[PDB]
């Protein structure tokens, strides 16, 4: 014995070693990089908010005003359910599934993921 | 007034010949760039960064240059010495596409280097024509019968040599090797310049192996060496990638 | 082959009526004041 | 020092002709209105700048506005133009038809319009509907409220048929142009149209 | 003086009146009149 | 705990925002373009990615290299972006990346030669309104929370008129009162 | 024959012609000598927004 | 006074007086009016306030 | 026979979502048979289903040993002697159904190095008579 535990522990140590390598150089030591070809600070994509959602209109409080308020905001739905994408699956696969509430949970997670817009 | 014009600076060749930036094209707070730090809406503040008054002082003014059912990818190397400085790089090419001629790519690629010598274009285009016409019916194959070869792979980028080992099935067409190199460089945390350079160093090996399946037709599909966990039950993997600085 | 050329003088009048008879005098004045300015270039 | 040697000819953005040619090629409707107004002004005041002989990739850019007007003429026998989105397409189509009418008095912008085998189908379509008006047939009776939409629609087509007829100089026996115009001549009361 | 500035304002805002206001340059009759003023004269032969 | 994690996320999201110092000018006819989604003009000018002809040309890789070119342009607007600078960073065949670069330069989304000092300014849309762009949460700055739809305004900014919206002045003129 | 797409035509075109007739009410004698055009009529927005343009053309 | 005043579109009597002094001086030349107000107001706002 | 000890000794406890209640740690069934059918319909001599069993068990248990870090594709490729073109398929399959990268520290996921995102930037329009802002 003592084979498969040793191999899987070596895999987990190699995983955590690659993480501790990749987190110090990019984010902690100098917080980014510098491309030599273009003067653009490269950064990891995980801290960058890839998409952009809809706009929002309003009005200022006092009438007959001329001021412009341009601003930003973040948004998410519930910030705890992850984005393990089931929407990139055709609807013909999971219909020989064992249960019905399993089907309800799949449709609930997919309808959660299709609410990326607000 | 007081607005910068939107163009007219092309300081690229001086960074090619900067000798601090590790660009392998030519031979002869504490941040560096303000892409996370506001400057309170004075552009003059960007002149405190040492790589940015470099592009205003040493800059120039440029004029803008003006301009099939299955793709076949062919890697093309380029190695030309010219007046002390050299040119060593590599790029893919779509053989089935012909929307751009190698004369036009030579005229574009010579314009960013700021040579425009009118004879580098002919030499580059002749090298591209040669390496395309040498490999016209060796990358158009239809390989079946489950080769499953082992691949050692190396990459040279400025004394930072990449090297790895893996088993490859060159019969299915599901895994793009560009997606493979993307999955490598996402994990090891390298710069984005290793994204082409691995895949351009892989397709060649694919047509090195394909070569032997067609030219000599040596099958030799006999025990791709493994470690008794996956395919061939020895007792019930090979290696892992790394970046070594020599 | 490009040639960056100055375009022709198009008579865009300040007030724009719709009937022709309120236009012809202004357009005659424009034709005179354009062809006299252009004749000396030849 | 580098911001002193700017070329003076390109520091206003793009030139206006490429602006007009790109504005139609996009899908923004107000910018299409601007582009058609400026093409109409340049077609009236200096037609040689928009000569089809010089700019060859410009006639399909007007065909893509004129060719969907046939559906509007088909539906114009009833009160079809309801919202403010179909009417804008109607006005763009009539304005592009006027631009091609104005370019057709040049004798070098004309042969390109003749050799196209699809503008003549539109001319024949408009003339057949005006023959259905001028004879009084029960098929496609004209709705009167659209009549000012149709009336200046049929003055801009005859002026094409007055210009391209010299290039239809071999007249056949059972021709539709000749039959249609000889039906029209009995009906109208306009001195200009006669 | 502000009367003479208001004249130069109103006689250059109202003097266009069919290229800036959207609901006037989209009517049938205004578009037809602006289209019909631009008709280039017919070339005899 | 929720207020402190929300303030923590707002702090470490403003830490990574890429604050703007340069105005970006696009031509008026190219206002159809949006960063997020692919418009129908791009699907009929570059059909090779959407026909599913080859394996190396998907809409995902198209959108990745398109956002790469536009984001590496708008962070340095004053500098003319070249082909060779892009080709060394993105892994595609050369013909397709030249097509995409010439397409994006055709519409003026990148490399738009203009000097804005010689043109006036306007007020096209209405004056007031809290124009707030809605981004996403950058997955990687989400809280750990070992076991909440909180929206957070990162950067407030006011503008007195369009003449200071066009030149990125945020009533800092109380500092420099001339 | 078909009453739907003529009543929608009526409700559109009557509204548009009412807006066209009410396109001219702020150009009277004593509606322009007073001050209720320039001040406080950002609700209107039509004029006093051309002043960034008209001065830049030299008209004044 | 010489100090920078409060947030704009207040128009204290000093600024109104200097604006009317400028209009009596120059009769045109709204740059030469807007600096005589104090230079912290634009041309496009002095004309919007005199109207 | 070999993995009983390995699941017994040093595995952190099981966390599983509700739409993964159909999962069977013992054997495989029709969902995995119809999703990636290349391991079953005689694609090669190599792709027999018992190796598929061993690799899916190794991947899910390797995530059991560290539930708070992202299990990457390279770290499992070190000790799985299989095609990388099928390691990618099985890894994207198990991540896709929310099993082995479901609840992790979100700053552990590898992201590709790249420039910043410019979507909140202000754009101004080149109207042919001015420079009006771009406000939809």
């Amino acid at each position: 014995t003592n084979w498969l535990y040793q191999h899987s522990a070596a895999c987990s140590r190699f995983n955590s070693d690659l993480f501790y390598d990749r987190v110090k150089v990019l984010l902690v030591d100098q917080q980014g990089l510098r491309d030599a070809y273009t003067n653009i600070l490269h950064i990891p994509e995980s801290t960058q908010s890839t998409t952009v959602l809809g706009w929002r209109r309003s009005k200022n409080d006092s009438p007959s005003d001329t001021s412009i308020v341009y601003e930003t905001v973040i948004h998410d739905n519930d910030l705890n359910k992850p984005k393990t994408g089931l929407s990139e699956i055709p609807k013909e696969i999971y219909e020989d599934v064992v249960d019905e509430d399993v089907l309800r949970a799949i449709t609930e997670q997919q309808n959660f993921e299709k609410c990326n817009e607000y | 007034n007081q607005l910068i014009p939107q163009a007219y600076i092309s300081n690229f060749h001086n960074r090619l010949t900067n000798e601090d930036d590790g660009i392998p094209i030519f031979t002869m707070g504490n941040a560096v760039l303000p892409d996370l730090q506001d400057q309170h809406h004075n552009p003059f503040n960007i002149l405190r960064y040492p790589k940015i008054r470099d592009t205003f002082i040493n800059g120039k003014v440029v004029s803008p240059y003006r301009l099939s059912g299955e793709a076949i990818m062919i890697p093309i190397t380029l190695d030309i010495e010219h007046m002390g400085h050299t040119i060593k790089d590599q790029f893919l090419w779509n053989y089935n596409d012909d929307s751009i001629s190698p004369e036009e790519f030579a005229s574009i690629y010579c314009k960013d280097l700021d040579m425009t010598s009118a004879t580098l274009q002919t030499q580059i285009a002749n090298i591209i024509k040669e390496q395309l016409k040498d490999l016209e019916n060796i990358a158009a194959t239809e390989i079946m019968s489950d080769l499953h070869v082992i691949i050692n792979l190396t990459c040279n980028l400025q004394d930072r040599f990449f090297e790895d080992n893996f088993q490859w099935n060159l019969n299915d067409k599901s895994l793009t090797p560009e997606r493979f190199a993307t999955s490598i460089v996402q994990d090891l945390g390298l710069t984005r310049e290793f994204i082409p350079l691995i895949s351009q160093s892989l397709h060649e090996t694919i047509l090195k192996i394909k070569k032997d399946w067609v030219d000599g037709h040596l099958i030799q599909d006999h025990v791709p060496n493994d470690a008794a966990f996956g395919y061939l039950s020895g007792i019930r993997s090979n290696w892992c990638p790394r970046v070594e600085i020599l | 082959p490009l040639n960056w050329v100055q375009g022709p003088a198009i008579f865009h009048m300040l007030t724009s009526p719709y009937t022709q008879d309120e236009i012809i005098n202004h357009e005659m004045n424009f034709l005179k004041g354009r062809l006299l300015e252009l004749q000396e270039i030849t | 020092n580098v911001f002193q040697s700017l070329p003076k000819e390109t520091a206003r953005g793009v030139d206006d002709l490429t602006r007009m040619e790109m504005a139609l090629l996009s899908g923004i409707p107000e910018e299409i209105k601007w582009s058609l107004k400026k093409y109409l002004t340049y077609s009236n005041k200096a037609p040689y700048m928009i000569s089809l002989r010089t700019l060859p990739d410009l006639l399909p850019l007007f065909k893509t506005f004129i060719l969907p007007l046939e559906r509007i003429v088909e539906g114009l026998n009833k009160s079809s133009i309801c919202d403010s989105k179909a009417m804008d397409s109607l006005q763009m189509g009539l304005n592009a038809l006027l631009i091609l009418r104005n370019l057709a008095q040049d004798t070098d912008s004309v042969q390109i319009l003749v050799k196209d085998r699809e503008i003549k189908s539109f001319i024949l379509f408009i003339l057949k509907k005006f023959q259905c008006v001028a004879t009084g047939d029960n098929k496609w009776q004209l709705y009167e409220g659209n009549a000012t939409f149709f009336n200046e629609l049929t003055h801009y087509t005859l002026d094409l048929m007055e210009a391209i007829s010299s290039y239809i100089a071999p007249a056949m026996k059972d021709d539709h142009y000749f039959q249609t115009l000889v039906s029209i001549l009995n009906y109208t009361k306009d001195r200009y149209m006669v | 003086k502000q009367k003479s500035i208001r004249q130069k304002l109103i006689n250059n805002v109202a003097s266009q009146a069919h290229h800036n206001i959207p609901y006037l340059r989209d009517s049938p009759f205004t578009a037809a009149a602006q289209r019909s003023v631009q008709i280039r004269s017919k070339v005899i032969v | 705990n929720y207020e402190q994690e929300a303030q923590k996320l707002e702090e470490k999201a403003l830490r990574f925002l890429a604050k703007q110092t340069h105005p970006v000018i696009i031509p008026s006819f190219a206002s159809w373009f949006d960063i997020s989604k692919i418009h129908e003009i791009e699907k009929r000018s570059n059909p090779d990615f959407f026909n599913d002809s080859s394996r190396f040309k998907t809409p995902k890789a198209y959108k990745d290299t398109r956002n790469f070119i536009i984001n590496t342009y708008r962070l340095s607007p004053y500098e003319y972006l070249t082909i060779t600078a892009v080709r060394r960073n993105v892994a595609m065949d050369v013909a397709s990346i030249v097509k995409i670069h010439a397409f994006l330069e055709k519409w003026g989304l990148i490399n738009y030669q203009i000097d804005p000092r010689t043109k006036p300014s306007l007020i096209g849309p209405s004056f007031t309104g809290h124009f707030q762009v809605v981004l996403d949460t950058p997955q990687g700055l989400k809280p750990f929370l070992p076991e909440f739809p909180v929206n957070l305004t990162i950067k407030k900014n006011v503008y007195d008129s369009a003449q200071d919206f066009n030149a990125l002045q945020d009533e800092s003129r109380n500092s420099r009162q001339i | 024959l078909h009453p739907r797409e003529t009543l929608t035509h009526y409700l559109w075109s009557s509204k548009q012609n009412e807006l066209v007739l009410q396109g001219d009410q702020y150009f009277n004698e004593d509606a322009a000598r007073t001050s209720d055009i320039y001040s406080n009529n950002n609700n209107d927005r039509s004029l006093m927004g051309n002043i960034s343009l008209l001065y830049s053309q030299g008209r004044l | 006074e010489n100090n920078g005043n409060s947030v704009k579109k207040n128009w204290s009597d000093q600024e109104m007086l200097l604006l009317l002094e400028g209009i009596e001086m120059y009769e045109d030349q709204w740059e030469k009016i807007a600096d005589h107000v104090g230079g912290h107001k634009r041309v496009e706002d002095c004309i919007e306030k005199f109207l």
